[PDB]
């Protein structure tokens, strides 16, 4: 539960700016005028390139069948299965 | 040396499974030389695909299953671009 709860503070502090609260106003004015005149970080969420993504999808979909074979192989080794056989 | 049907080839899925694991598994350990006809159609296409994805999935492993194709010079589509009189390096 602590390992689970580790994430959100890191999420906050990546979202939190780097100025101390005595000097967070310099960021505050810039963000307020930026949203007055006019987005997550790429290190947490990013639209990848489509051809890169296709290569990635083919890679993992290749690995899936490699998982499945050993999965059913070890699942054959339960003793109830040998009794049935 | 694998041989098969080129233009008019159809296969059940069970036959397809052996090409993915049986041919590649026995080629990759011994350091084989898969020699076949050089064509994009049929069985030679199946060997060509089933050896490619191994090289991607190898995760920067050393060595590649070397493959040599032999086809006739007559029945090539765009071979007029291939003839260079000097050394086409």
């Amino acid at each position: 539960i602590w390992k689970f709860q580790r994430h959100d503070l890191i999420e906050e502090y990546h979202g939190r700016p780097a100025a101390p609260p005595p000097f967070i106003l310099l960021s505050h004015l810039q963000l307020f005028i930026k949203r007055v005149v006019l987005k997550r970080h790429k290190q947490l969420k990013n639209k990848l390139e489509k051809n890169e993504e296709a290569a990635l999808l083919s890679w993992e979909i290749y690995l899936k069948e490699n998982y499945l074979q050993n999965r059913q192989f070890q699942q054959k080794q339960r003793p109830e299965q040998k009794i049935e056989d | 040396s694998v041989t098969g049907g080129a233009k008019n080839f159809n296969m059940k899925p069970r036959l397809k499974s052996i090409f993915r694991r049986g041919l590649v598994k026995v080629a990759q350990t011994t350091g084989a030389w898969i020699i076949t006809g050089g064509s994009h159609t049929g069985v030679m296409k199946q060997v060509g695909e089933a050896v490619r994805d191994f090289s991607l999935s190898s995760s920067y492993k050393e060595g590649e299953l070397i493959t040599i194709g032999v086809a006739t010079w007559g029945t090539v589509h765009r071979r007029e671009g291939l003839i260079h009189p000097t050394g086409s390096f």
